[PDB]
Formats: C-alpha cells, structure tokens, sequence
RNA sequence: UUGAGAGAUACAAUUUGGGAAGAAAUUCCCAGAGUGUGUUUCUUUUGCGUUUAACCUGAACAGUCUCAUCGUGGGCAUCUUGCGAUUC
RNA sequence: GAGUCCCAUAACCUUUGUACCCAGUGAGAAA
RNA sequence: GCGAUGAUCUACCCAUGGGUGGGUACAAAUGGCAGUCUGACAAGU
C-alpha cells in the first residue's frame, strides 16, 4: 500500500527491521523451507532468518549483479504486476522520508508570514477607503455623524 | 552529535588564549557575539573564538553559519569566563573575534594558531 | 486532477484560505449587487443617457465630470469618451452632450428622446 | 507579534534575521535615515522599526534609545535561539526571562 | 569619520563581488589525460584526441 | 543582442555578449534560487559562475567527456544546499531524474524547499557511506558526480558506485588536498587518489587542476566497468 | 581593478583612524618605535572593569 | 668548485600532428615536443668549522615628565611643502 | 553616545509581459 | 433622396499582409540606486 504514513513507516522498517508487507510476502512465497534468498543488506538477511521464515537467507554475496538485474528490469519486470514509470512515486516517497527524517515543524514557513503582513496592510488601506466612502454617502443623509 | 564543531583541548587553548591575550595587550581583538558578527560581514576577521558552555549554547551558534561561506576559522573554548579573562574584560565574553592587521607584531603567533585550527577543522 | 493531486500541503493554513476565499465570494456578491443597483438607479435618474450609450459608459461619464450637470455644462467638443474613430467618435460626443442635456434640466425625463437619438446614431453607423 | 512580524518582513527569511547582529536589528527600520546620515557625516537614528515595541513606548526621551538597544540586543539573542532550535518547547521561556 | 570610510569601503567591496559575478575568468589548469599504452602515449596529439 | 554559443557538453551554453558568461537554459521560469542573473533570448536562461560550483570549474577548465548529459540520470554526491544541484537540474532537463544526497540539516532544509519547486531533483538526506540505507530509491544512475569533503572520498565512491551505477558508466569526483593531507604537494595527493580509484574497478580518464577559482582542488572523471 | 584598488586604499585609510580612534579611549598608552621607523602603540596589561 | 633531479626555455636540427592550397615539390593557419650548446630556480649526496641562535614574556615608555587630540605661530619652494598617515 | 515615521511597510531608473495610437476648428458636403 | 440638432480638418516597405519609428496605465523583478550605527562604561553612596 502506497499510503503516506505507511510507506514512510515501511521505508524506515526496510532500513532497520522486517516490514509488515515483507513478512506478508515471505509467508505467501513460503513454498519450501529449503529455499535460498539473497537479501539487499546483510543486516536484513540476518533479520529475515531470525524472524518466521525458516529458509536460507544469504548475505551480501556476489548477488549484487542480481540486484543490478533486478533494477534493470525494475521498469520491465514490474509489468508482471503493474507496468509503471516509477519517477513520480519515488519522488513522493523521497520527499516523504526527507520531511520525516528532518523534524520540519509545519509552522516554520516565514514566506507565509511575510505576505500575511502584506495582506494585513492592504486590508488596512482598503477598509480605510471604504469607510471614507461610507462616511460621505450616509453623510449626505446625516452629515453630523 | 555535539553542540558544535571543534572543541579545543587542554593544549590548544593555551596558544589560542595566548594570542588573544597579546591581541588585547595590543588592543586589536574585537569582543562580543554581536561584534563578532560585525567583523565577519566586513571581512576583516582573523578567526572567531566561541565558548562551549553558553547559557543557552544556541545564542552564538549563528556564527558557524556565517563562517563556512568566507571560510574564516572558528574554534570552541570550554569556558565563557576563561575567554572573558584572556579578553581582558571583567564580564564574561562568549565570542571573541581577532581582526586582521598585516602590520602587527603578533604575526608569527597569529599565523601559527591559524594553521593548527585549519587542521582542527 | 482532483483524484490525482500533485502539490504540497496544513490545518490552520487551510482554514485561513477558506476564510479569505469566502471574503472574495462576499466581495464579488456585493459588487454585483452594487452593479445591479447602479444600472437601475441611474436609468431612473438619467434614462436618455443610459439608453443612448450604455449603463457602464454613461456612469463613467458622470464620474469623470464630477456631476451630471457638468456633462451638460461642457461643450460637445471638449467631452472625451471611452475612419470610425475619426468620425463616429466626434458624432457620438455630440450625442452624449444632448443626452446629458435632456437628462438634467427636466424633472422627470422620458426615454423617448434617447431612443430617437439611438436611431440617429444607427443611421449614421449604416452610412459609415 | 506585530513588531516582530515587521522585522521578519524587512529582513526576509527567518535565518537571515538571526545572522543580523544587535545593531542591525535596532536600526532595521530606518534605512533611509541611517544611510543618508552615514554618507553626510550626521547622527544616525536610534530607533528604526523598534519604536512601535511596547517596552520602548514605556520609556521617555533619552530613555527610549537606551531601552531600544537593550531590547534589540535581547531580541537578537531571542531570535538566535529561535531560528536554529531542535529542542524548542514552543513556550518561549528564554524570551520570557 | 570611521563610519563614512567603511561605508564607502563596503560599497566598493560589494561592487567588487557584484563585479566578479558577471565577469569571465579564463582557466589554465593542469588538464591531464591518462593513457593505457606506450604506443598511444607517444602518438598522442590533442588535435587527434 | 547577445551572441549565443552551445558548449562541447550538450545542454550548457555560453552567452557571448559584450560581457561573457556561462549560462544554462532554465527549467523553473522566473525564479532564481540564490540570486543569479539571467538572459532571456523566447527562452529564459540561468547563469553559472565557478566560484561556488566545483562542477562549473570542471566545465570551464575544459572537460573531455562530461558524463552529465541532457537525457541522463545524475547522482549528486554531496548536495551542498542546492547551490549546484539546481544547476545540474537545468542541464539534464526533465528526462532523467537527478539524485542528490546529503547529511547535514542546514542544506537539508534548503534542498527539500527547493526540490519542491524542481521535480527533476529528488533529495536523499541519508549517509552516503551506506548505499543500502537508501537502496529503495536508485537503480543504475547514468553517472555520478562527487563533491564530498570527508576524507574517505575513494571509499564513498566505491561504496555507492559498485551497486548504484550502470556498467560502462561515468564517475566524476571532486577531491581537494586540503581535506585529505594539507601538508604535501597537491599532485602527489591526486596521484594517490587515482590509484585509489584504480583499485575500485574505475579507469581514470582525466584529472584537471581547478586553479583560478578553487585553490588546491581537482575534478577526476573516468569510466566504471563490470559491476552493479 | 578600479574597484579593488579603491577598496584596498579605503582599507588602509580606515585602519589609520581606527588605530587613532582606539588611541583616545583609556588605559596606559606606550609609544613603541620600530628600528625602521614604523610607529605603533602597545598597551598596559590592565583589565578594564 | 660536488652527484643527479625538476623547468621557464635564447639560438639553431629534421621532424610529429589537424586544416588549406601545393597534379611534381613546396609553403601557410598553427599546435607542441624532442636534442645540443645555453642560461638556469629548487630538492637531496657531499666535507669541514661552529651548539649557539631568533622571537616572545615577567612589575621593562615617563621630573631632562612622556604620550594622545584639537588649535595657533614660525621655518624648509635653493623643496621631508607635507596622504582624513608624521614635514620640523 | 547616536535625525524613525520627513514614509527602504516606500521613491526613482532600468528590464520583461499588456493596452493604445499620436484637445480644438467652424461651413461645407456630394456630383 | 446632406448638415450648426455640427460638413471638413484635428512614418520605412512585402501591388492590401506585420514588425520597426515609438510614446503611455499598470502586472512584476532573488534588477539597480543600496552599503545594514558606535563597542566599555554607567548609576548610586
């Protein structure tokens, strides 16, 4: 699921843990216990073996070329599931973990504040010239007020 | 991880507070956090000496941001009051700034302490 | 594009936009209401000027003169309004003068002469 | 909140205001009165944009300049605490003291 | 007197770095190209490469 | 008025008016991101000047094969506050996504706020010594340029380029001798660094001294073969 | 170049009254004299309260 | 006064190489390098004599009282003719 | 120590995108 | 089958096609004029 909170939770889990979608994918693809899988990181390889897999989990072996074959078919073999050009969804993902790894409290936008004052000063002159227009218009009927 | 970038040890703070003692003896050093910003914008700074135990430590953290654009050197000494006494003034100084003077008699000291805090960065 | 958004983001900002955008909506509702008051009150006051030229052009003519009587006080040549621009502009500049004449110096002016003067500028435009 | 907004609107970004020293904050409003007087060898203004601050309005005469120095130098300290904070409690306790 | 002189000095300093912004400085560095064989080492000519 | 001239490298131009400048076609119209001048000649442009961009000194000194191309993906190693990442976005167009990595928070706030405007750049805020920590994002970037100033420049390339780079790809790295040794000759430092890159399955093509803009700096380009 | 030669002339001008302005303040002044004739001022080591 | 190393190179030696015209040789735009004689800057190899130097520092300007700074007056145009600097 | 508002919350110039075309006369027209 | 209830007057060229000659309202400008004041004493006895 490409949810905003979930993919940020999945990316941090894919850096130091075993994700919920990865555990669900491991259970659905658990054909036989004598299966050898090469993980991306060596730490994720040990965590996959430590969790409920009971299979062979390989460390950072010569399968980096298999990772290259995975990323060369990342636009190609993705069409088995869904043919997509992943530029846009990686863009939304990378800004999401960047906004989350940074603290980035949303009130820290001073560009919003500076033209809010410029909107506030324009409100003062527009209300002044409208009050003067209502001053003489009713002053036609009632000049003393 | 720490408050800022480098904190001078026991040995470096001898020579870095020997020069600012001789600079104040010469009356060339400029003192204070706001006056250290003044000589940075002028571009007549030699190096900036901040303190590592300010209350709070944030109020002189603006100076490293004004440091790594004109590449002026900057260190941290572990006491405001020790920096305040090498400055030659009865009040604690959190940020001291040596000004450049080519016709100065502290020349061999002031370029010695320049290059060993280039290594400290 | 509503189901496929592609922009940035909060809550107090989002409340401030809709309060500001309600202010835009209340201003344009009031301006359109003032416009509907403008084309009916002046058409009561100066009907022959409203019939001859238009509701928005005659109203700017009164505001540029400063009063309705100063359109009638001025000559038909010195009034400036905003081969056709060399002839029909000066011919109309006469016509808005006598339309301002017949809308000022009566009490309750009828719109028959505005329609009559409309037929005169209709025949002149066909002559062009 | 209204005087401090006019400082941010004058300086631009929040971080560029913290990089301004205490004197720059004090004479942040009257650039016209300052740079004219600097180029003709006259006296600089002493208030700038800080005349509409509440504490400056409490002082009288010569005391208005003396407060505006202390207020802007404390505001420079307060702004440098603000523009770089990671452990900010959003209560402004350093501003209050 | 000190304020006026530094104001002219900072005017000329800011116009210097503004004057360095749109100016062009030609580079003459040690542009060196590595080679893998001695036969290509002595037959090299930049017009050929 | 201004006579225009495209460079040997595609996508970057030289504006030869009465004054002379190195200039790039804009992608964001009507927006400068650190106060830079421009020439509209129509298409609005944007200028470079090598005194803060270490890639621009490599362009201006004369680079034989700039592997940054107007349709190729670029890995920006060491994105110092977007001062040149915005420039390489203008030179590769909207075709290949340019990746920027960084550690510190002050460039990180400037990168994210400027990558909001620019959809070419995606910023990564994670350590560049751990390519597995952002392995979920990149597959064979078409070239990598490095501008890191941490003294394992050869390792931080060999960690990243061994599994994020296309075979027969190009690797660019900015190395300065003041970071790494600062007490010997600069040429022996760069001689040490090219044999450092030679051990990492990288054939070094060209090294250039960046003399009139950045003292004691360098740009190394070269090919990278047969892994990842 | 005229920007630079005006700026470094204004720097030497500013330093010559800035040493003069700091000469007037307080402290025990002492006029040292170089063997080449270049005068300066070295001060006492008194901590000003 | 040595042992080499690294260059800006001053004169010459056919070349090396892209372009043009040279039907046949030339020769031009040039880009350099290599060699000898130069002329050379710096690195080490080298032998003898010499263990002291250089700078800073402590209570280190001042009763012939000194130093600032603003003024004033007179010398030096046969020329410290005087810089926001110090002519005496 | 020390000139805010006399407006650097602006003024003027320059460079882009837009709109527009260079009062007054008085008797002539048309064929 | 005229008119004073206003007749007429108030740039180069593609054998009628647009810039240029240009001058004005305003929308902007991370364009300029344009560089952000001193820096250790004061107040009480």
């Amino acid at each position: 699921n490409s949810a905003a909170n979930a993919l940020e939770e999945a990316n941090s889990i894919i850096e130091g843990k075993v994700s919920s979608q990865l555990e669900k994918l491991l259970e659905e693809i658990k054909k036989d216990k004598k299966s050898t899988l090469i993980v991306s990181e060596t730490k994720l390889a040990n965590a996959i073996n430590k969790l409920g897999l009971n299979f062979n989990v390989v460390s950072d072996a010569v399968t980096l070329d298999i990772y290259r074959a995975i990323k060369e078919y990342l636009p190609e073999l993705l069409p088995g599931m869904s043919d997509n050009d992943l530029s846009k969804m990686s863009l939304g993902l990378a800004h999401s973990i960047g906004r989350h790894k940074l603290k980035f409290s949303a009130d820290k936008v001073d560009v919003m504040i500076i033209q809010a004052i410029a909107l506030l000063d324009d409100l003062d002159k527009e209300l002044n010239t409208y009050a003067m227009r209502c001053k003489e218009w009713y002053g036609w009927h009632f000049p003393e007020l | 991880n720490p408050k800022a970038f480098p904190l001078a040890d026991a040995a470096l703070t001898q020579q870095i507070l020997d020069v600012v003692q001789q600079a104040a003896n010469l009356r060339q050093l400029k003192k204070g956090a706001n006056e250290a910003t003044k000589t940075l914008n002028r571009g007549i700074s030699e190096f900036i000496i901040m303190a590592a135990d300010c209350e709070p430590i944030e109020i002189l953290l603006h100076l490293p941001l004004l440091c790594e654009d004109k590449n002026v050197p900057y260190v941290f000494v572990p006491s405001r009051v020790a920096l305040g006494r090498a400055c030659g003034v009865s009040r604690p100084v959190i940020a001291a700034s040596i000004t450049t003077n080519d016709a100065s008699a502290i020349k061999t000291q002031i370029y010695a302490v320049k290059d060993k805090i280039e290594t400290l960065l | 594009x509503x189901x496929x958004x592609x922009x940035x983001x909060s809550e107090t900002d989002m409340e401030n936009v809709c309060v500001f955008a309600q202010r835009v909506a209340s201003l344009a509702d009031y301006r359109r209401q003032l416009y509907d008051y403008l084309c009916e009150k002046m058409h009561t006051v100066a009907p022959n000027l409203s019939e001859l030229i238009g509701e928005v052009i005659g109203a700017r003519l009164i505001s540029h003169a400063g009063s309705l009587t100063n359109l009638s006080k001025q000559a038909a040549s010195t009034v400036q309004i905003l081969k056709n621009k060399g002839r029909i502009s000066r011919y109309l500049a006469n016509k808005c003068s006598m339309a301002s004449r017949i809308d000022n110096y009566s009490e309750e002016p009828s719109n028959v002469f505005g329609s009559v003067l409309k037929k005169q500028v209709e025949q002149r435009l066909e002559f062009y | 909140e209204l005087v401090g907004a006019r400082l941010i609107a004058h300086s631009g970004s929040l971080i560029s205001l913290a990089k301004s020293p205490a004197s720059t904050i004090q004479i942040l409003g009257a650039e016209k009165a300052l740079f004219r007087a600097l180029k003709t060898k006259h006296d600089t203004p002493k208030y700038g944009l800080l005349y509409h601050a509440s504490l400056v309005g409490q002082a009288t005469g010569k005391n208005k300049g003396k407060i505006a120095r202390v207020l802007a130098a404390k505001a420079a300290v307060s702004l440098r605490y603000d523009a770089l904070a990671e452990d900010r409690d959003d209560s402004g306790d350093i501003g209050l003291e | 007197d000190s304020n006026y002189v530094r104001t002219l000095r900072q005017i000329e300093l800011k116009k210097l770095e503004k004057g360095a912004k749109q100016l062009m400085f030609k580079s003459s560095g040690n542009h060196t190209i590595f080679v893998d064989s001695r036969e290509k080492m002595n037959e090299f000519t930049p017009e050929k490469f | 008025k201004v006579v225009i001239e495209p460079h040997r490298h595609a996508g970057v131009y030289i504006a030869r008016g009465k004054e002379d400048l190195l200039v790039t076609k804009n992608m964001a119209p009507g927006e400068s991101v650190y106060g830079e001048k421009r020439i509209s000649v129509k298409v609005e442009y944007r200028v470079w000047n090598p005194f803060r961009s270490k890639l621009a000194a490599g362009i201006m000194g004369g680079l034989d094969e700039l592997f940054i191309a107007p349709g190729k993906k670029v890995l920006y190693l060491g994105a110092a506050s977007g001062t040149s990442v915005s420039h390489v976005s203008d030179v590769v167009g909207p075709e290949g996504v340019v990746y920027a990595v960084e550690f510190s928070h002050r460039p990180g706030r400037e990168l994210i706020s400027m990558a909001k405007k620019r959809p070419n750049i995606i910023p990564i805020i994670e350590d560049a010594r751990h390519p597995q920590k952002y392995r979920m994002l990149i597959g064979m970037v078409d070239c990598v340029f490095a501008d890191v100033a941490q003294p394992d420049q050869a390792r931080i390339i060999a960690l990243n380029s061994h599994m994020f780079l296309k075979d027969q790809g190009g690797v660019v790295i900015s190395i300065k001798a003041n970071c790494i040794d600062s007490t010997v000759d600069a040429e022996t430092v760069f001689a040490r660094e090219v044999q450092k890159l030679r051990e990492e399955r990288i054939k070094p093509l060209e090294q250039l001294t960046l003399e009139p803009y950045e003292r004691d700096h360098c740009i190394v380009v070269g090919r990278y073969m047969r892994s990842g | 170049k005229q920007h630079l030669q005006r700026e470094t002339q204004l720097k030497q001008v500013q330093q010559r009254m800035d040493a003069q302005r700091e000469l007037l303040k307080k402290g025990s002044k002492k006029k040292i004299v170089d063997s080449s004739g270049k005068i300066s001022f070295k001060w006492k080591k008194q901590r000003k309260r």
